């Protein structure tokens, strides 16, 4: 079959910039009918796939201007012009020419904006938790850009590596920030045993950790 | 003017049959498009599976092999995903949508539905209240969450004051642990309006029919 290829992009990109991605196909994608069978898509974090552009050039009703598709028969460019907020996300081409109609790997728009620290936030395990024989402490890193951090925790000044699960949000189509939650997982009785419980974000934007706590 | 939706159960076990509806409202489609499903792999890998068109003419991804039939009733204008067999690399979301014979959807394209493969058991979530320690600035922000926990399969949904509180929340990704979910959701609202206007969220598993709302209060 013909095979798709879509590259990565090696920069983030500000608003007000505009980008070209790129497509390849092993085959041409120009029919008898001198039209070129080449889709591009914009998949928003959260969302469905939704099409900018089908006939490798011709934007589908509502589509902003600002996306413009061009190419030969076999490779093909993407131009987004003068980029905003809620182009973040994953572009994929689609050949459209023969079976199996196939989609091109994505390529992942993130936008470049100013530093911002996260802001944390801790929480105990909560009452109706602990009745169940459970003990959770989650914390919050909100709305901190860029996306790479360290989360570090301590109980009773000592580190904690075992029974921490992460999770971490697709870029904002608002704000351009990322988030992430962290949160220790223990027994009822291993919570009970302790006093001190700190959550530490290590981020560029500070030289000490950014720590919250609580006393049991 | 036109809408897709795909439904359908979001278990199914090893070896047995996937089945899914598309309900299409604002057009025919005994009509000259392509009504196809797609559908998306957990990592994000897009397939095309096949489409019904002009009502009689169906054609398939060779991949699937005599897996999969496509078909439509024209009465309650809806068309039908059928995939036999079934295994965990069938895992994934799926998609209705309506593509004109020179690819063009729009956005026709339904919502999604997660389907999971998998012999575990319908699990529901227990929901948990996320409340601050102590007292924290006033005249500032606070945030609040809830934590849901121990449920199979994917998905819950989450909303704050049904919908109300819709600005500041962030819903994290499942983290599956044991052949179970857990994910957190935190809401930041004003310090003035909490604890003096209620801050309650819900949440939602279709699959063990659960629908919990979980106030969060000053401890």
């Amino acid at each position: 079959d013909i095979v798709i290829t879509q590259d990565e992009l090696s920069n983030p990109v500000t608003s007000g910039e505009s980008v070209s991605i790129s497509c390849r196909s092993s085959r041409s994608l120009l029919y008898k009918d001198g039209r070129t069978y080449l889709n591009w898509f914009l998949q928003r974090p959260g969302q469905s796939p939704q099409l900018l552009i089908y006939l490798m050039s011709t934007r589908a009703s509502g589509v902003s201007d600002r996306f413009s598709g061009s190419g030969s028969g076999t490779d093909f460019t993407l131009e987004i012009s003068r980029v905003k907020a809620e182009d973040v996300g994953v572009y994929y081409c689609q050949q459209f020419v023969e079976y199996p109609f196939t989609f091109g790997s994505g390529t992942k728009l993130e936008i470049k904006r100013a530093d911002a620290a996260p802001t944390v936030s801790i929480f105990p395990p909560s009452s109706e938790q602990l009745t169940s024989g459970g003990a959770s402490v989650v914390c919050f890193l909100n709305n901190f850009y860029p996306k790479d951090i360290n989360v570090k925790w301590k109980i009773d000044g000592s580190e904690r590596q075992n029974g921490v699960l992460n999770s971490w949000t697709d870029q904002d189509s608002k704000d351009s920030t990322y988030s992430m939650s962290s949160t220790l997982t223990l027994t009822k009785d291993e919570y009970e045993r302790h006093n001190s419980y700190t959550c530490e974000a290590t981020h560029k934007t500070s030289t000490s950790p950014i720590v919250k706590s609580f006393n049991r | 003017e036109v809408k897709l939706s795909e439904s359908g159960p979001g278990l199914v076990k090893p070896s047995q049959s996937l089945s899914l509806t598309c309900t299409v409202t604002g057009y025919s489609i005994t009509t000259n498009y392509a009504w196809t499903w797609i559908r998306q792999f957990p990592g994000n890998k897009l397939e095309w599976m096949g489409y019904i068109r002009s009502s009689v003419i169906t054609r398939y991804n060779p991949s699937l092999k005599s897996r999969i039939s496509i078909t439509q009733d024209t009465s309650k204008n809806q068309f039908f995903l059928q995939l036999n067999s079934v295994t965990t690399e069938d895992t994934a979301t799926y998609y209705c949508a309506r593509y004109d014979y020179y690819g063009n959807t729009g956005d026709y394209w339904g919502q999604g539905t997660s389907v999971t493969v998998s012999s575990a058991k319908t699990t529901p979530p227990s929901v948990y209240p996320l409340a601050p320690g102590t007292a924290a600035l006033k005249s500032s922000m606070v945030t609040l969450g809830c934590l849901v926990k121990g449920y199979f399969p994917e998905p819950v949904t989450v909303t704050w004051n049904s919908g109300s509180l819709s600005s500041g929340v962030h819903t994290f990704p499942a983290v599956l642990q044991s052949d179970l979910y857990t994910l957190t959701s935190s809401v930041t609202v004003p310090s003035s309006t909490w604890p003096s206007q209620t801050v309650t969220c819900n949440v939602a598993h279709p699959a063990s029919s659960t629908k919990v709302d979980k106030k969060i209060v000053p401890r």
